[PDB]
């Protein structure tokens, strides 16, 4: 069950209409649209009290909201600006007034840009573990780099031999910008997976960086000579050594 | 108007206090969210009358006198740090949402071995990288003051990690110039850290 | 539970014979809401005005249907009603001189009124409030909006207020219906049959205050809310049915408690300031008595007071008499005023003084009627 919201990530040129999809199985009456921005607690665009109704919220402006049926709550905005520029969660709530508990969905990542031709995949690379490392703790610490990407989505994992590892791994929260002073910089994202030497020491054993890039889709305009900045999973891998 | 701290860094295994303050028309009660990072914030506590609401390891206090609520984390764990969203309702049953507290917990490591290493060059990359790995929670490392440099702390654990949790901070760049013994340099360290010489 | 209507006709101010006056038929007490009423002229139906459909704390319902004038020129008038609860309309003719008997501080009162679909002719639901008795606010199924019910509402309330709650009653209106639904499954029945709820609180004129929440079924007590121990008491075995899961729910419980003893309060105070005109004004009762002949009955009238607390009874050299007597109850003027009557059947004997007390401001007034 629970609230499901699509797309989780949009990158939109300013001017273009998107419409979020919000859809809740928990057989609820009352909806809402927030938009959570740095910096700011949850605002209110619009809701709707039960199917049939709906009415603005705090910051309706550059918005629009339609009730299909009990179960979907789509958001519309015909005119995308920068401002625009969040994430937008997707709530519903059996009744109102109680909100709690709240239920949200998985959120909507949108980025509104003036020009697509700053949007780049990120260039991940790996490095091998140091040989000081090991003999001195008995454990080897890979690192990923995921660097030279815009807007920032993004979602880095790791892989052994084939298979996704959790135990070990830790990446940055959220990716910086390599050059803060300029409004125009793009992202870095590191990540570190830590394993027992004994492990990194064999040679059959398969480790992979996997970076999530969401970019342009396949129906998306592109008239720009180099290539198309689609979604794409960029990796770089290692081998274990002796 | 509703106001909460910003951030709040504690290390793993203790407790926190965060408080939220409220000036609001009328009140039908008070909200408490757990927001992971990048994901979807869920309901942990609802707070009406005066009191102490505790569920497990957390606990919600309210005064409706003062305006005044904390929530109580006891026995952090990692999967703790996480932004804690605060919000209550007016006369009308309109919900206001005050700016989170960015809850960040640094592991319990009793057992230190602080030290900077090399890794190897890439060959799929152009940069070097080093690690500042093995410090405990009283260490600070501080960013560069190289524009060319770059350098990531605050790293955050996987939400199933059952092994190897450790502080880790990470530099790189593509500057000859750059070397990991110089890369950590002027950071808060104690006695016994490894640096690299040559 | 179907419950007969209560009929009284009366004028709004004594009949000058030459001065048009407004005829009123007022029907209380009755349930389901089903009503017709008319006003009749020797026989013939009248245009007449009729009341929003108005709630009382026992579950009934009242209506205050009035006529544009009525000169009242050696003519006959009377009112007929038909309900559910009649077989033959009942008739009461209006007359120069039954039911009643019923008999200062601050309340505030919100209700609620569903009905089983389909809807049957009438709306499906229906919110009033109340303040002191006095109508403030009108939601209804057909027309989802809020709609203030005083002058002093609409003034001082801005627009964001009632476009607000115009948005939650049609949710509330919603969850009505399907709390309807769910009760005639428990009940195992289906067809008609109503749904009520009740919410308010009381400011007493010591400073004292007291709140309650309510839910009645086909005009019975199904629900009451007891917010001192956080629990719902049931009558029924269907009902216990909610109760096990409403109080399965702990902050729903301590909502209603927050906003019955802190919230309500405030909406009442705030609306009271903003009423005080209205609601803090009293007005003196006009006393009139009359005798009419078959062994004679004597009439007592009091028009034009505010507020509605008033106390009205017959004496005897000087004592009050208990025995064949009857009480109008408070009645509506329409002007925003009330008015009473009370009756006696005379044994005259001799030498007996008969005068009428009534108790208002208090104020004790007295005026003689008759004596031998």
């Amino acid at each position: 069950a629970g609230v499901t919201q699509t797309p989780k990530f949009q990158v939109l040129k300013t001017g273009q209409s998107m419409t979020l999809q919000c859809a809740q199985d928990m057989n609820h009456n009352s909806m809402y649209w927030y938009r959570q921005d740095p910096g700011m607690g949850l605002r209110l665009i619009y809701y709707s009290a039960s199917e049939g109704t709906t009415d603005k919220g705090e910051v309706p402006n550059g918005y629009n909201v339609s009730r299909l049926n009990k179960r979907e709550f789509s958001l519309r905005l015909e005119s995308a600006a920068p401002s625009q520029t969040s994430v937008y969660f997707c709530a519903s709530s059996e009744t109102d007034p109680n909100t709690g508990e709240l239920f949200f969905g998985e959120g909507s990542r949108l980025t509104v840009l003036e020009d697509l031709k700053n949007v780049f995949p990120p260039e991940v690379a790996v490095f091998e573990p140091s040989e000081a490392e090991i003999s001195h703790t008995q454990k080897a610490t890979l690192v990923c780099l995921a660097t030279g990407f815009y807007p920032d989505h993004v979602e880095l994992s790791w892989w052994v031999n084939g298979k996704e590892v959790h135990s070990g791994v830790c990446t940055d929260p959220q990716p910086l910008k390599e050059q803060p002073a300029l409004n125009d910089s793009r992202y870095a994202l590191s990540s570190r997976l830590r394993v027992s030497a004994t492990f990194w020491q064999n040679p059959r054993n398969h480790f992979r960086c996997q970076v999530q890039f969401y970019g342009l889709s396949e129906n998306d305009e592109w008239t720009q000579d180099r290539a198309k900045p689609v979604t794409q999973i960029v990796s770089a891998e290692a081998w274990g050594r002796a | 108007n509703i106001d909460q701290p910003t951030e709040m860094t504690a290390t793993e295994g203790a407790i926190v206090q965060i408080n939220c303050t409220y000036q609001t028309s009328g009140f039908n009660g008070l909200f408490w969210y757990q927001q992971h990072a990048g994901e979807a914030p869920t309901f942990l506590s609802y707070n009406v009358l005066d009191g102490l609401e505790e569920k497990g390891r957390f606990s919600s206090f309210l005064s409706r006198s003062k305006g005044y609520s904390y929530l109580l984390l006891k026995e952090l764990q990692m999967k703790d740090s996480a932004s804690y969203l605060c919000a209550s309702m007016d006369s009308n049953y309109q919900l206001i949402w005050g700016a989170g507290t960015k809850l960040i917990i640094k592991p319990n490591i009793q057992n230190p071995d602080p030290a900077v290493y090399q890794l190897r060059d890439s060959k799929s990359s152009d940069k070097s990288v080093c690690l500042f790995t093995d410090f405990d929670s009283q260490t600070n490392v501080s960013q560069s003051k190289d524009s060319d440099v770059y350098i990531t702390d605050k790293c955050v654990l996987d939400m199933r990690s059952m092994d190897f949790k450790s502080n880790s901070a990470v530099a790189w760049s593509n500057k000859s110039d750059f070397a990991c013994a110089n890369a950590f340099n002027n950071s808060i360290i104690p006695e016994d850290t490894f640096f690299p010489s040559p | 539970i179907q419950r007969p209507p209560k009929i009284q006709v009366y004028s709004r101010h004594p009949p000058e014979d030459g001065k048009p006056n407004y005829l009123n038929c007022y029907v209380y007490g009755f349930h389901p809401p089903q009503i017709e009423i008319d006003l009749l002229k020797n026989g013939e139906k009248i245009k007449s005005e009729q009341s929003d459909l108005s709630f009382s704390k026992d579950w009934s319902f009242y209506l205050l249907s009035h006529a544009e004038f009525t000169p009242n020129s050696k003519d006959q008038y009377s009112c007929r009603v038909k309900h559910v609860t009649l077989e033959q309309p009942r008739i009461v003719k209006w007359d120069r001189d039954g039911g009643g008997s019923g008999g200062r501080t601050h309340s505030l009162r919100y209700f609620r009124l569903g009905i089983s679909e389909p809807g049957y002719g009438i709306p499906e639901f229906i919110s009033a409030g109340y303040v002191d008795s006095h109508p403030i606010t009108m939601y209804n199924s057909v027309s989802q909006l809020k709609e203030p019910r005083a002058l002093w509402m609409e003034e001082n309330l801005a627009p964001d207020h009632w476009e607000r709650y115009t948005q939650l009653l049609r949710g509330w209106q919603q969850a009505f219906k399907v709390e309807l639904k769910q009760l005639q499954h428990h009940y195992n029945h289906s067809g008609f049959h109503t749904y009520q709820r009740m919410i308010g609180c009381e400011l007493l004129e010591d400073g004292s205050i007291t709140g309650f929440l309510q839910y009645a079924y086909d005009g019975q007590d199904f629900l009451i809310f007891n917010k001192d121990t956080l629990s719902w008491m049931a009558m029924d075995n269907v009902a216990d049915i909610i109760r096990r899961v409403w109080e399965a729910n702990r902050h729903e419980l301590q909502y209603q408690k927050n906003w019955l003893e802190e919230e309500c309060i405030a909406w009442l105070k705030r609306f009271l300031e903003y009423g005080k005109d209205a609601l803090q004004r009293t007005e003196p009762p006009k006393v009139r008595v009359n005798h009419k002949e078959t062994i004679t009955t004597l009439y007592c009238r009091a028009y034009g007071f505010y507020p509605p607390e008033i106390s009205i009874n017959w004496m005897k050299n000087g004592e009050e008499i208990f025995q064949d007597t009857d009480y109008g109850g408070i009645l509506p003027s329409g002007d925003g005023t009330y008015q009473t009557w009370v009756s006696v059947e005379l044994d005259p004997q001799n030498g007996d003084i008969y005068s009428c007390h009534v108790e208002h401001g208090g104020v004790h007034m007295v005026l003689q009627g008759f004596q031998e």
